[PDB]
């Protein structure tokens, strides 16, 4: 009997959990025993009134209730809640944005600009190709297996990262960009693009050598700056100005 | 060993450049310690408010950011032949920013602990706590502005 | 040099093109996010190039 | 506190004096090395030999009462522990034995140098070696005496509980005494090579 | 033809003229849409004077028997065998 | 950045100098960015303060 | 378990820096302090790449 | 450097400019931290009265304003070949404004938290709070005029 | 002894190298001590998250690694003929990293204690503990950045 009941017990629990909420909700409806034609209110998305009315009518026809069901919109003097029909593409960004504070009744939800600004603000702070690439692979580990992870307990292995599959992906691709524009796979600078500063062709064994501005490096910080005694000063001035301008 | 450029000139420059990060780091550390105790106390009871309540520790990290910026800016003016004026000004700027950041760290930590405690119970004290932290942070901002002025003229037409 | 204005022209053209050819469903999120990606990418490239446009300092080292 | 304010006054006056000398350009006038060279090495050597045995005795006595007071307190309930724990006192005063031995081997070294002659490398090295070898042995002896006293007190309390607990805690005392042995060996190694005050 | 994340969506407060007899089915389905809240009403009185107390207590009792099943089942050498099927239907099921 | 400073001949202001120099007084100390560039900005400053 | 990603990275990244050594690249080799022998260190780093390839093959036991 | 204008003259000016912002920052930080503890303790009962009881923190803000304005002006007064007299007087001004602001900050903090604690109960105590806050801020005000008038003579007819 | 390279120049560089490990070791010691006290004190009721709560001691070990790396590199900077200036910047780097690490270690200790106390009692506080420990670590990280930038600057254009 235990083996027999175990098959339906798991489904029976999730079935029976419904009515608790059902009666807790219709509790707010104020269905007095003497009163008939129960009257109540609730918050809906305005663009879904027609579809909810259609579904209710379809159910009433299915339920055989001869009396028609009607619904009317009140004068919304009281402030209604704020909603955002976010998809899985941006639900993480929206939730992280609203962690600070829920939006005003109809204001411009800050989630939408943050969707991009937060990953790029992180990336302009992060920089490296290699670390960003490994963390982008880590993000792919949850993005690709999103179907599997959705039905497996987050626990302490992922925890808040359960929703972070797409956030980490976008900050990783922006880390890629910041690497292209800071020119450092991990720390080491790459040299695909055209040669930058041309330090003088004749050099002594240990002489101090300056460089010549023969041109401008097209994409990002000039690889010639690497290893130089003025590299820290140049890069720091550069990215002070970059930070303040972007800010 | 020039009269205006003595050999012991860069000692003050190095001391200022370091102190600009030591004192700011101490202020930031005290701030984040007090704020973190507050966060732990409020979140063992009210776990959901954690991420929302993390801001005071950020504003403690402000002091460390300011120390880093002033330290590197002072360092870029260092030089073996630097005059005594340059070392003097770098020392003064480093002490000014570092101790302003230390005061900012004390303020940040104390009010962060108090505000975290308060927001644990009452919901809309958080905005006031944030603005008080804003004033505590802008204190370090005044310190940084002073340090930037000194460093800006640290090598202004120096003989 | 100083072709940053022309690069601004081309990225603005791409932004307007994507503005008009928004994805059919869920148009607003693509609309805002892609154009702001493009603009912010252009700005950060603009600084990282304009810094080296006419630099006031030169690399210096004692290494081969 | 008044004492802390005294420390603040000392720090501020020494800092301002140093800054005054540096700015007037006599930063060399505060010549620590010249002070080291001109002071007689006899003073360093003798301060070292005095302080090695002095600190060894201080640490020995400190550990002696630290162990003994708790030993007597625990012996009240059960005097079974007195004689069998006296080994802790023995291992506490072997530290004083070490101090006495280092003092006598150091006193093997003092003598009269030929007036201002031989006020040079050999005797200076011997003086500073004796000074901070004595400080090494004495301070290490003091600290291992503190440690062995604390461990002996704990051993007394534990012995008051069970007999075998005392012998399992005596290893803590042995480990503490290894510190004193190490202090003796390092003092001997870093002091012996300096010659006498020729 | 629906809103997006541009701002807060167009809110609405519509009035539920629920027939008394069909109330349970209407509430069940309306909750199934996953689309509506319920404005807090008649909350000025204590929680043990509601008209719904008896069904709440019997269903909570039922949940307690179900928990007792689960506890004794975990005590025994057997586990669940139909978790996947039930969750999928109730997760994002249609109006049916 | 836009002006090639050394070829331009006129002095190149510090990396982050001009505004903090301006904090003092409308009497621009030295090293003007452009013709009246350090001069007309007193209009912006007075606009902000009023 | 976790050694798979380490082996894959030790293939890819270690191989690209290996070849970039063998290319006598300025940013890596030829400096006053780094070893002057490009291909010499290239040989041992290629051997490291190969042993990480074998290590990745071993870690491929997840199937 | 001439004995009229010794090489070490800018040390006093730099340390004065630093110490001005340092001490005003410590005073303002103590005041804002302690009064903010008061605010956090009072608003859990009376959240609405935050926008009114906020004043003492702003007053510490004006103390910080005093510190920065004096520091920046006396900093503009620096220079390598500055006269010893200039350095001495500007050290005096910096220390004066800094420690006067520190005393004012202690007063603001103690008066502010005590007053906000009291005004949690009684509303009409608010005006007395504010009045005492001005009569304490006048301390930093006196420091402000003292430092400014020292700065005025810092280089007036100096040689 | 060159006028720019006095015989006592190695003092400052050597003391900087020493402090660079001394102060960070004191800070990491305090952090590890307080963190582990909290660990063993609060996980005794519920043990299974001992391995989870090990983390603040890992952060303190990272602080110790920070001190180790700065100390070994400034050792690499040491020499006999080094200029006074070089010794000054080595000293500055050592003090900067050491005292920033001491502040970071105080933060690690206090935050780790509070965090483990909360985490043993409530699980979701663990992530916030992680975040704060990261911040208390980036304090010492900023110190390391300052120190490494300094002791890189401590060698070029030196006569």
């Amino acid at each position: 009997e235990l083996y027999a009941i175990a098959k339906e017990l798991d489904s029976w629990f999730q079935d029976v959990t419904r009515e608790k909420a059902i009666f807790e909700i219709l509790n707010k409806s104020n269905y007095d025993t003497n009163r008939k034609i129960l009257i109540a209110e609730g918050w809906i998305p305005r663009d879904e009134l027609a579809t909810l009315q259609a579904r209710l009518g379809e159910m009433i026809a299915r339920l055989g209730i001869d009396v028609p069901s009607i619904i009317q919109v009140l004068d919304t003097n009281h402030t209604p809640p704020t909603f955002h029909r976010t998809n899985k593409f941006t639900a993480g960004f929206q939730s992280i944005c609203d962690c600070y504070g829920i939006a005003q009744y109809r204001e411009i939800n800050a989630g939408l600009p943050t969707i991009v600004t937060f990953p790029f603000m992180f990336a302009i702070m992060f920089g490296d190709m290699g670390h960003g690439f490994l963390m982008t692979l880590a993000a792919l580990s949850l993005v690709l297996n999103e179907k599997k992870i959705n039905k497996m307990k987050r626990g302490e292995i992922f925890d808040m990262a359960f929703t972070g599959r797409y956030i980490i992906l976008l900050m990783g691709v922006f880390s890629m960009y910041t690497g292209f524009l800071y020119n450092d796979i991990f720390s080491k600078t790459m040299t695909i693009f055209k040669s930058g500063w041309k330090w003088p062709d004749h050099w002594k064994k240990g002489e101090s050598i300056t460089a010549t501005s023969v041109g401008t490096y097209p994409i990002g910080l000039d690889w010639a700056w690497h290893g130089t005694e003025n590299a820290l000063l140049f890069s720091n001035s550069y990215k002070m100005k970059l930070s303040i301008l972007m800010g | 060993m020039t009269e205006l450029c003595p050999v012991y000139a860069p000692f003050f420059g190095a001391i200022g450049c370091a102190s600009a990060i030591i004192f700011t780091s101490l202020g930031a550390a005290y701030g984040t310690a007090k704020s973190g105790v507050g966060i732990c106390a409020t979140c063992v009871l009210r776990p959901d408010l954690l991420f929302k309540n993390i801001v005071p520790v950020i504003m403690a990290g402000i002091i460390a950011i300011y120390g880093l910026v002033v330290s590197v800016l002072v360092c870029y003016s260092l030089g073996q032949k630097q005059a005594l004026y340059t070392g003097f000004i770098q020392l003064g700027a480093g002490l000014s920013v570092g101790l302003s950041g230390l005061a900012a760290g004390f303020a940040i930590g104390i009010v962060g602990d108090a505000g975290v405690r308060g927001s644990s119970q009452q919901p809309r004290l958080f905005v006031g706590m944030i603005l008080i932290l804003i004033f505590a942070e802008v204190l370090g901002l005044y310190g940084l502005i002073v340090a930037l002025l000194l460093n800006s003229r640290a090598t202004q037409d120096v003989v | 040099f100083y072709t940053v204005v022309g690069v601004f022209i081309v990225v603005s053209a791409m932004s307007v093109l994507f503005w008009i050819m928004a994805p059919k469903n869920n148009q607003a999120v693509w609309r805002s996010t892609v154009i702001l990606t493009l603009a912010m990418m252009f700005l950060m490239w603009a600084i990282t190039f304009l810094c080296q446009l006419h630099p006031l300092v030169a690399p210096r080292r004692s290494d081969l | 506190s008044f004492s802390h304010f005294l420390y603040y006054l000392v720090l501020i006056v020494v800092i301002v004096y140093g800054l005054y000398k540096l700015f007037t350009g006599h930063g060399s006038d505060i010549n620590f090395g010249k002070f080291l060279l001109r002071t007689s090495p006899y003073m360093w050597a003798n301060l070292g030999i005095a302080l090695c045995v002095g600190l060894s005795v201080v640490g020995a006595a400190w550990g002696i009462f630290i162990t003994g007071s708790s030993m007597i307190g625990a012996g009240v309930r059960a005097p079974r522990i007195t004689t069998k724990n006296l080994i802790s006192i023995i291992f506490c005063e072997v530290v004083a034995i070490y101090g006495l031995i280092i003092a006598i081997v150091f006193s093997s070294k003092l003598t009269v140098a030929t007036a201002e002659n031989m006020y040079s490398k050999s005797n200076l090295y011997t003086g500073y070696s004796l000074f901070w070898a004595g400080i090494t042995v004495g301070a290490s002896n003091l600290i291992c005496g503190i440690a062995v006293g604390i461990t002996g007190a704990t051993a007394a309390i534990s012995d008051a509980a069970d007999s075998a607990l005392f012998v399992k805690i005596l290893v803590i005392e042995i480990f503490g005494s290894i510190l004193g042995l190490l202090g003796l060996i390092v003092g001997l190694l870093m002091a012996g090579k300096a010659s006498e005050f020729q | 033809k629906e809103e997006a994340i541009f701002r807060s969506a167009e809110m609405a407060l519509v009035q539920f003229y629920i027939p008394q007899e069909i109330s349970r089915d209407s509430a069940y389905t309306l909750g199934q849409l996953g689309l509506v809240q319920f404005r807090d009403l008649n909350s000025k009185v204590r929680a043990f004077q509601r008209t719904f107390v008896n069904e709440i207590r019997r269903l909570d009792n039922v949940e307690r028997q179900y928990r007792y099943f689960y506890s004794l089942l975990k005590k025994h050498d057997i586990k669940l065998y139909e978790g996947d099927t039930d969750k999928y239907l109730d997760g994002s099921g249609e109006l049916y | 950045w836009a002006v090639d400073w050394v070829k331009d001949g006129k002095p190149a202001p510090g990396l982050l100098n001009m505004l903090i120099n301006m904090f003092l007084s409308p009497g621009t100390i030295d090293d003007e960015l452009y013709p009246h560039q350090a001069k007309v900005q007193v209009f912006l400053l007075l606009m902000a303060l009023v | 378990w976790c050694c798979t990603v380490l082996s894959a990275f030790g293939v890819v990244i270690l191989s690209v820096i290996a070849h970039l050594f063998n290319t006598n690249h300025e940013s890596f080799v030829g400096s006053i302090n780094d070893p002057e022998d490009g291909p010499a260190v290239a040989h041992t780093v290629y051997l490291a790449a190969l042993v990480y390839l074998v290590f990745f093959v071993f870690c491929g036991f997840q199937v």
